[PDB]
């Protein structure tokens, strides 16, 4: 057989440079492979009067159904020669330039990705009828002369030697190169120094730091010692240069010195932020079969980075050969040479046993390369008001439902949502322009099926396959980001989780809050003794449901009496697991961004007032409870244990209020602070703070009536009436919230929100807890504003009394003779822009300050 | 210049001047004097001067010719201190043309200016007052939120009529229509059943996906089976169409006889028309009480000024230079040495800039796509280091390719907004390092040379037209015919993009610097779509390079504006 190692670009139309293996020696030889386009036609005639060296068929294949298309044509099949492709291009009169084009689908091909896609990792030739294997050796292999293999051979084995490289970008400005040598008995390092005066000298400290590491990495290297590396005790050699000219010729000295060791029988594990500059600037490397990983920059303080840095090549150098196995069990079921798959982003996996499986159930890929967009026949950039909704629009409704509760508020975590939403796509439905074509979606449906079964044999590839797949979906990176299929699971995830709601209602448990992740429900118990068998038996009636079969429902947290505004605005009493205990370990929980719009003196008082209502809450719900048991709830007559001191301290608040205000000793505990979601203005602190807590008192819909009289009497101290404009409530923080912004780590997929977030959950993730770049957050925060000012300058004209959509595009009025209105108001949008700029001001988004800068220029 | 002064300055005050101020220009011709225009006077005469201002007969000759130059403008009835300013630097031009007067033997910096689709002046049509009016720009007024990108509500419908009454204007003012039939509007044609009516309607489909004309007065469903089209043109939804034939009121339908666009008008013919406004703000700039006028004999002195200046080259690249790509990057070194050999006056540069479109990724270990953009600009400042003479003498215009940072971003590389705007400039910091004068404008800019306005465009137009056009059942090198068929539509439609809002969004505030009721000298449309060519039609220029790359060729143009003479060079890479 022959297992491949690498498929190669080349500057040749057409030609790749390939290196396999055969009895441990790396062959590299020359493939050529002609590119396969699918034409759309005007009309079933076909001109070919001479055009050379082409094979022209009839193709029997649906198409990506677009909007704007959705004539009397065929699908045709054209395979030809890139190089004869290119001959045919510069010529008006051939096919490629005709008038009589529709559309040109599978144009943009490369024969690198097509040869990884049709071949396989395991290739085997055809001698049938070969006149000299040597003629194929120099003169090219064809596609006729070769077909498919068996995929458990790909790597059983190798006895060949790793050449492991890396490239260091440090945040104080240092450059790094590092060589490895397993043949050899070196590391070789070459740094880089802004001037000679900086000392950056540790040698005896990187000994000890690799007798730190030596223990540490001995029962880690020890699980694969065997197969990646002989001996891992090596020497350390070291370089320093004061510029970078001269650094590329040490390095093209020192790798070229590894050809003249090995001769041509290594693979380079090459670890380096940029790629393409390392292959124009050294050249023996372009030859060299390489495996690639793109890593993260090292950031690192002004002095004291030396122990670790040393400390990270140490470990990369001991932690390669787990990386090494795992790109070899990797391939033996991806079917993906080693060197062409990235290991680092998992979506090309899934595009091309997508794309075989696409191939193999004869429908025309819409595999894009250099752009997020599909191909769908090379008639893509043009606007359209459909694909503009359909790929502008992300937003997941939740349900809030506000209030407190006096059951056993049950918290249950959704997990594989997405995947559990598109692989039951055919129990769910029990000529439409914005559809994803329908036999994609069953070929995606069954493949997931089968990934899904072959998860539960413990196949860890599988498992990344089956976890990766909701990231690879909303990524536009890959290669079939199709706006149409996010749509479509976007609109199926909202259909499973209303469907959810309706499931859980339907065994008598209304929600309080839904999500991706976090659903919390309201049930019929009081105690949560009484209600662990009841909540079992729904989890497991909801896992019995055909329509949720693959959801991980698993319980966070156990809630007893809780108050619900919104995830980011909830405080009550809570316990996690529950226990035979009189005192239940119950905790208390205060989540109140409503206290940060406040004076700093006036904050913890707030805690102190929500902590004294907790208490009487459940003092009172006791009393209830032991009293009855032996539509108000039972927390009616709550107020009537601590309204009397609250009362009087109001009113010595009231005393301190009317001194200290004006006075400029005290005036800084009075100051309002600027959040990024504060839009009012205090006009007094203590009216606020009286309006806070008469809110979240306010939130009861039982003891609605004596809540409301104990607003009456408070709010007669600061001499208002009970219904002012300044006496009623609005939520001081406007909304500002991302689409389905997910870390990297732990593929968790949620929605950030930079106004009602503390800063320490919004920098990093909300379970793995790893930061994410600001970068990547101006950039999100950019395509958000510019996805609001897009759907400003497309918008239809409403009557301001019929309220009929604007058909006669340009008109005076309506035949109601109403005026044309914007369906979005025309105050929403500089209220968006002006929360922009205030969080822009606030977490210090330089980009986003110069992005209001160029706007309003 | 001035006449040389033989004394030194000194600094007279406005005490002293007081007989030799009201007297001279305020009574004998009529001008309110401020007290920091008089200070500005004061200093102004004190330098010309010296100490002899109080005998001497050249303040008062000048003082005349002050109020004399301020009649001719009358820019106001006061006197201030910055219009002092201009009136000062405009007679620095003044006597330095009639220098050259007296001894034959300005400054093309003096009058060349850069205006994006954002700074461009605004224009209205308004047949209630049957021409033209100005409106202000409102990006300094109120919030820079809710003046920047956020137009008016009733500008939508504003902007489709505004563009109907200006073709209704382009076609009434031809002379085949001022002879064979007349325009009807469209509501009239309901109730006059078989008989022949010529119209003028914006081509749309409606929602009942019927073809149909479309006026402010209303619309009529038509249909194309009988049609029989002017060939060399291109139809496509968003055209507003000469169309003639025979309405029916059986099924309300309107059966077409024959379709064909506006025949265009020339620039002169149009500026007479107008009569001579400086749309494009070449001396001053217009207000609210007085607009500005384009003099006759500043547009000879210039016009002879440009055929005295016959150096001057514009080098033009070819569109859709992707700065990723290493060979790219090569041949803009070895086309950039050849532009070092002699260096241009202007250095356009265009193109899409970067090979895929800049997203929100998510791969935080990697180096973002917008820091991949900012890599890239930071390398093409470093190769612009090395070339001393471009940074020195020829200053450089930027225009944004389709697939650039700022109005790609949500697009995803796709048709975006239509006036795009310029490249941020804290993404391109290191180049404003690098050259001393460059310009970063919009995808449509009107660079004002001397007498000279060219527009610059860079859109994939034929792609669009040809996807689009309209399809008959009843219906010469090839490439020079589409060329011309594409340089006709969008001549006589006096439009850069004349699609329909569906196909390609405009912005409602700026749509005058789109509409192109001015028809410029010169233009440069760049459609890597479309071949490479060079026309005139009409009075206009317009010439395309189309992709940076054919066959391993790197494409430029050499255009000359004193002969208007356009020289296309190839480079073998
Ligand atoms: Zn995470
Ligand atoms: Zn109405």
């Amino acid at each position: 057989t022959w297992e491949v190692l690498q498929y190669k670009d080349s500057g040749e139309p057409g030609v790749l440079e390939v290196f396999v293996t055969i009895n441990g020696k790396v062959q590299n030889i020359t493939f050529h492979i002609p590119k396969t386009i699918y034409m759309k036609f005007k009309s079933q005639t076909m001109p070919l009067q001479k055009i050379k060296n082409c094979l022209i068929e009839k193709s029997s294949a649906s198409l990506p159904n677009n909007p704007k298309t959705s004539a009397g044509g065929q699908l045709f099949k054209i395979t030809l020669p890139e190089s004869v492709f290119l001959e045919e291009k510069e010529n008006c009169t051939s096919i490629f330039n005709d008038e009589n084009v529709l559309g040109v689908f599978e144009g943009t091909i490369t024969p690198h990705q097509r040869a990884i896609m049709d071949l396989g990792a395991s290739v085997t030739f055809r001698s049938k009828a070969m006149g000299a294997l040597g003629k194929g050796i120099q003169q090219g292999f064809e596609m006729k002369d070769l077909s498919m293999a068996e995929n458990e051979r790909y790597l059983s084995g190798f006895s060949m030697d790793i050449g492991y490289l890396l490239h260091f970008p440090t945040s104080i400005g240092y450059e790094f190169f590092s060589l490895f040598k397993s043949w050899g008995d070196t590391i070789t390092i070459l740094v880089l120094k802004p001037s000679n005066q900086a000392q950056e000298i540790n040698a005896s400290s990187l000994g000890q730091i690799y007798k730190q590491m030596f223990e540490k990495k001995k029962g880690k290297i020890e699980t694969y010692s065997y197969l990646v590396d002989i001996k891992e005790d090596i020497n350390f050699e070291f370089v320093y240069f004061t510029d970078i000219s001269k650094l590329y010729r040490r390095l093209s000295q020192e790798t070229t010195k590894l050809k003249e060791e090995r001769g041509l029988q290594f693979l380079l594990l090459l670890q380096s932020p940029f790629i393409t500059k390392l292959l124009g600037t050294i050249r023996l490397l372009n030859q060299m079969p390489i495996v690639k990983l793109s890593l993260n920059e090292v950031l690192l303080p002004q002095l004291n980075w030396q122990p670790t840095l040393l400390k990270k090549l140490v470990n990369h150098v001991l932690s390669s050969g787990s990386w090494i196995s795992h790109l070899i069990k990797l391939s033996q079921y991806s079917n993906i040479p080693i060197c062409n798959l990235r290991l680092d982003s998992m979506d090309y996996i899934i595009d091309v046993l997508y794309a075989r499986k696409l191939k193999k159930e004869n429908i025309v890929l819409w595999w894009n390369e250099k752009a997020p967009l599909p191909d769908h026949g090379g008639i893509q950039n043009d606007f359209d008001l459909n694909t503009s909704w359909i790929m502008n629009d992300s937003e997941f409704p939740k349900i809030n439902n506000s209030g407190v509760y006096d059951n056993v508020v049950l918290d249950v975590g959704v997990d594989n949502l997405t995947v559990n939403t598109i692989l039951t796509s055919a129990l769910i439905n029990d000529f439409v322009h914005d559809a994803f074509s329908n036999d994609a979606l069953n070929v995606l449906r069954g493949m997931l099926k089968e990934w899904w079964d072959e998860a539960l044999k413990e196949n860890s590839t599988a498992d990344l396959l089956v976890n990766s797949l909701a990231s690879w979906v909303q990524n536009p990176n890959a290669k079939l980001f199709d706006g149409l299929l996010r749509y479509h699971v976007h609109n199926l995830t909202k259909k499973a989780l209303l469907q959810l709601v309706n499931e859980f209602s339907a065994l008598g448990s209304t929600i309080v809050y839904a999500d991706r992740n976090q659903i919390l429900i309201k049930t019929n118990k009081y105690s949560p003794e009484n209600c662990y068998a009841y909540s079992q038996y729904m989890m497991k009636a909801v896992r019995t449901n055909p329509m949720f079969s693959y959801l991980d429902l698993n319980i966070k947290r156990y809630w007893d009496l809780l108050i619900w505004m919104d995830k980011f605005n909830f405080s009550g009493l809570a316990c996690i697991e529950i226990e035979e205990k009189e005192n239940q370990d119950y905790t208390a929980v205060s989540q109140w961004q409503l206290k940060k719009f406040l004076s700093p003196i006036y904050q913890p008082e707030f805690e102190d007032w929500m902590m004294i209502i907790l208490d009487s809450m459940l003092k009172t719900k006791q009393s209830y409870l032991k009293l009855n048991s032996g539509v108000e709830n039972s927390l009616n007559g709550f107020s009537h244990l601590f309204s009397k001191p609250l009362m009087k301290r109001v009113k010595k608040l009231f005393k301190n209020q009317q001194e200290f205000i004006l006075d400029p000793q005290y005036e800084a505990d009075y100051v309002i602070p600027v959040l990024p979601g504060s839009h009012l203005n205090v006009k007094n602190p203590l009216l606020e703070l009286v309006k806070s807590l008469c809110h979240v008192m306010l939130l009861s819909k039982s003891t609605i009536l004596e809540i409301r009289t104990l607003r009456k009497e408070l709010l007669k101290i600061f001499e208002l009436r009970e219904f002012a404009k300044v006496a009623e409530f609005k939520d001081p923080s406007l909304s500002l919230v991302v689409p389905d912004f997910l870390c990297e780590y732990c593929f968790f997929i949620s929605d950030i929100d930079f106004c009602k977030a503390a800063p320490e959950s919004i920098f990093s993730c909300v379970r793995c807890h790893k930061a994410f770049n600001q970068v990547l957050l101006q950039e999100h925060l950019i395509q958000k504003l510019r996805s609001d000012i897009e759907s400003y300058l497309i918008q239809d004209l409403r009557c301001s009394r019929c309220h009929k959509v604007k058909r006669d595009y340009m008109s005076a009025h309506c035949p109601c003779a109403g005026a044309w209105e914007g369906t979005l108001p025309r105050e929403s949008i500089v209220q968006k822009l002006n929360v922009f700029k205030q969080v822009a001001k606030y977490y210090g988004f330089d980009i986003l300050l110069s992005c209001i800068a160029d706007l309003t220029i | 210049m001035f006449g040389s002064g033989n004394v030194l300055p000194v600094k007279i005050q406005p005490p002293l001047l007081r007989p030799l101020a009201y007297r001279v220009l305020s009574r004998k011709y009529g001008l309110s004097i401020k007290s920091d225009g008089l200070s500005a006077l004061a200093e102004f005469v004190g330098t010309n001067i010296g100490a002899n201002w109080r005998q001497g007969p050249a303040t008062i000759k000048f003082l005349e010719q002050f109020a004399a130059v301020w009649k001719q403008q009358e820019r106001g009835l006061f006197i201030d201190q910055s219009g002092v300013k201009e009136v000062i630097q405009e007679m620095k031009e003044r006597e330095k043309v009639e220098w050259s007067h007296e001894h034959p033997i300005l400054d093309w910096r003096d009058y060349f200016k850069v205006i994006n689709a954002s700074q461009q002046q605004r224009f209205s049509y308004n047949p209630h007052k049957m021409q033209f009016i100005f409106v202000p720009n409102k990006k300094q007024n109120g919030l820079g939120g809710i003046a920047g990108f956020l137009p008016d509500i009733e500008d939508k419908v504003q902007m489709f009529l505004t563009r109907y009454y200006l073709t209704n204007d382009r076609v009434m003012r031809n002379e085949n229509f001022q002879s064979s039939m007349s325009i009807t509007p469209i509501k009239n044609l309901l109730g006059r059943d078989a008989q022949n009516f010529l119209l003028l309607g914006l081509l749309n489909k409606n929602f009942k996906g019927n073809w149909s004309l479309e006026d402010p007065s209303g619309s009529v469903e038509i249909d194309i089976s009988q049609t029989i089209p002017t060939q060399g043109h291109y139809y496509v939804p968003g055209c507003m169409v000469l169309v003639e034939g025979i309405y029916y009121s059986v099924g309300n339908k309107f059966h077409v006889t024959s379709m064909t666009l506006p025949p265009g008008e020339r620039r002169e013919i149009t500026l007479e028309t107008i009569g001579n406004l400086d749309l494009l703000g070449i001396h001053g700039i217009s207000n609210n009480n007085f607009i500005a006028r384009l003099d006759k004999d500043l547009k000879i002195r210039l016009h002879l000024l440009e055929k005295e200046l016959t150096d001057h080259k514009f080098v033009i690249l070819g569109a859709n230079l992707f700065l990723d790509d290493l060979k790219i990057m090569t041949a803009l070194s070895k086309i950039l040495q050849k532009l070092n050999d002699d260096p241009p006056t202007l250095l356009i540069w265009q193109g899409s800039f970067t090979s895929v479109p800049v997203f929100a990724s998510m791969s935080s270990r990697n180096i973002s796509s917008s820091t991949q953009f900012k890599n890239n600009f930071d390398a093409l400042a470093t190769l612009l280091s090395r070339f001393d003479n471009l940074t020195e003498n020829t200053t450089m215009i930027f225009i944004p390719g389709p697939n650039d940072l700022w109005g790609s971003m949500v697009s995803l590389g796709a048709s975006g907004t239509l006036p795009q705007d310029p490249i941020p400039s804290a993404f391109t910091k290191k180049i404003n390092k690098v050259c001393k004068n460059v310009v970063w404008s919009s995808n449509p800019t009107r660079i004002a040379y001397l007498s000279q306005e060219i527009v610059i465009f860079r859109d994939d137009l034929s792609g669009r037209f040809k996807r689009h056009r309209l399809e008959f059942p009843f219906n010469l090198p090839q490439k020079v015919q589409e060329t011309r068929k594409l340089v006709k539509t969008i001549l006589d439609q006096g439009h850069l993009s004349p699609f329909l809002d569906s196909l390609r969004p405009i912005s409602w505030d700026l749509d005058h610097t789109l509409t192109l009721c001015p028809i410029p000298s010169t233009m440069v449309l760049c459609d890597t779509t479309s071949a490479q060519f060079d026309l005139t039609y009409n009075g206009c220029k317009v010439i395309n390079p189309g992709s940076f790359i054919h066959n391993r060729r790197a494409r430029y143009m050499e255009y000359v504006p004193s002969s208007k003479k356009t020289i296309q060079e190839e480079i073998y890479i």
